[PDB]
């Protein structure tokens, strides 16, 4: 036969790739959303004076 | 006339200058059990008790703060958030509070008078002078103040010069 790339990768190996490689992106984008919400809240309470 | 005398009588013991090789460049503030002191004014505290402490920093709000001990909390300034528009007392006379902005007439204002608190007709600190910008005939102030919720608001006009 003819070999392929990503031919012997198991569904366990795809799980340990995906849950540790896209989960990092999920953590960094919820860090961005949390920082944006904190910045907007602190600037919103400042508007009164 | 008598307004400067009232400022000198209220700010006699509670106001301590900042020394830097004999030069007076700023003034700290002792209010609410807290010691307010800016970033750009660098030097040694003239008081012996307030100098041997550790001040937590806030570079965005331009303030260093510390904890005054319990044996000195009664001899502090007063503070409030309820403030109407009009006139207020300042060390060089009067200051106008219009549209949420502090304005000082020209002639006064140099490097060294940073940290002087703004008083009212009762004797409560409403703002802390940090910087100033020359606007036509009547300069504007870049100060900090409080509100009803309890958030320290820093007001800063455009192109200010730190004092």
């Amino acid at each position: 036969h003819a070999q392929t790339f990503t031919a012997a990768v198991s569904k366990t190996a795809w799980t340990w790739l995906t849950s540790l490689l896209g989960g990092s992106a999920v953590i960094i984008i919820i860090g961005l959303v949390l920082a944006t919400i904190v910045a907007m809240y602190v600037l919103t309470n400042q508007k009164h004076n | 006339g008598k307004r400067q005398r009232m400022v000198m009588k209220l700010e006699s013991d509670k106001t301590f200058p900042i020394m830097l090789e004999g030069k007076i460049n700023g003034y700290a503030c002792v209010v609410g059990g807290k010691l307010f002191r800016p970033m750009h004014v660098e030097g040694k505290i003239d008081n012996d008790v307030l100098a041997a402490l550790k001040t937590k920093k806030a570079s965005k709000y331009d303030l260093e703060y510390a904890d005054v001990p319990q044996n000195m909390r009664a001899d502090t300034f007063k503070y409030t958030h309820e403030k109407p528009q009009g006139y207020y007392s300042w060390h060089h006379g009067a200051v106008q509070y219009e549209n949420g902005r502090f304005t000082v007439p020209k002639g006064v204002g140099a490097k060294g008078d940073s940290g002087r608190p703004i008083l009212d007709n009762q004797g409560r600190v409403v703002a802390i002078v940090l910087g100033g910008v020359n606007e036509g005939s009547r300069t504007a102030l870049s100060v900090v103040m409080w509100n009803e919720k309890g958030v320290t608001v820093k007001y800063t006009p455009e192109n200010c010069e730190q004092w």
